[PDB]
């Protein structure tokens, strides 16, 4: 999947 | 929310 | 940040809040460096996924800051930002890999009780600080819970740092040596996470060498916030630290 | 030239005060 930024 | 910023503070 | 505390006055005055013009935003966290130049996460500045592409004049940095909120008037300093440098390598399209950027001001922040830089670690100290069980502490106004919401002052919470495959096997997102996976593990007990609006902050440790202060990470990702079996993912500033050192040396 | 001070607080290490939470820390390193 791809990376969430928070 | 967010108070205010001076304009001659910046 | 979820199951932190409020900081204490002056606990980390490398803090920054990056925020938006208008309409009026916490943005991200990000730390102060030197009197010119501010350390965040790129995403905060470049996030094409959510369009978002901040320019110098879109943000104000905020030094010295305790308040999410007010105007701490002859406390905080405001800065405008003269230069946004991100990683060229910066990896946006999937796991968030170099996930780093410099701001350089337009004036010197003048120091302060509540404004001071924080050091960048050497091969050495990283050596000696980033290992498993050793706990650094992330700050930041981010939000409280993954979802009062919002917290009225600076949180603070310390943290671990959780062994790499024990990181690798928590997610399916592609890790790298790039970054370092922290936080309490289930059976642990205690909790704590960053969230929503911590990114950019720093993630610190004191050494026990000399008593001073290094950011080993900054706040990048997770997948929610303070989930059982997640962790916070934070950008190895020392393995980043060649092109820190690059930047600040031909742009200064 | 602020590379000297780094890392150390005016309201803390300046002053040899800890806060409180600094201690946790320092008993993670081993």
């Amino acid at each position: 999947q791809t990376a969430v930024p928070k | 929310d967010f108070e205010e910023i001076p304009s001659d503070e910046i | 940040i979820v199951e932190g505390s409020d900081a204490e006055i002056g606990m980390s005055p490398w803090q920054v809040m990056l925020f938006r013009k208008s309409p009026q935003e916490l943005l991200c966290g990000a730390s102060l460096i030197s009197d010119r130049w501010v350390l965040t996460a790129a995403h905060c500045l470049l996030y094409p996924p959510w369009d978002k592409n901040f320019t110098e004049n879109d943000l104000l940095v905020r030094i010295g800051k305790h308040s999410r909120t007010r105007y701490e008037r002859n406390i905080e300093k405001i800065s405008m930002l003269e230069k946004i440098y991100i990683h060229p390598r910066y990896n946006w399209r999937e796991n968030l890999d170099r996930d780093i950027a410099l701001m350089k001001l337009k004036k010197p922040v003048a120091f302060s009780d509540y404004i001071h830089p924080v050091c960048l670690p050497d091969r050495e100290t990283a050596a000696s600080l980033l290992q498993a069980g050793y706990k650094g502490r992330v700050t930041g106004w981010g939000n409280l819970k993954e979802t009062k919401g919002q917290p009225s002052v600076l949180q603070v919470v310390n943290l671990p740092i959780v062994e790499r495959p024990v990181c690798k096997d928590s997610t399916r997102i592609r890790i790298t040596d790039n970054m370092f996976c922290a936080g309490y593990k289930p059976d642990e007990g205690k909790r704590g996470d960053a969230c929503e609006g911590d990114s950019g902050g720093p993630f610190v440790m004191k050494s026990p060498f000399n008593n001073r202060w290094y950011q080993m990470g900054i706040v990048s990702w997770g997948e929610g916030c303070d989930r059982d079996g997640k962790y916070g993912f934070y950008t190895h500033v020392f393995r980043l630290k060649k092109w820190i050192q690059k930047v600040i040396d031909q742009f200064g | 030239s602020g590379e000297a001070d780094c890392g150390l607080r005016p309201l803390f290490e300046k002053k040899s005060l800890e806060d409180k939470t600094e201690r946790e820390l320092l008993e993670s390193y081993i």
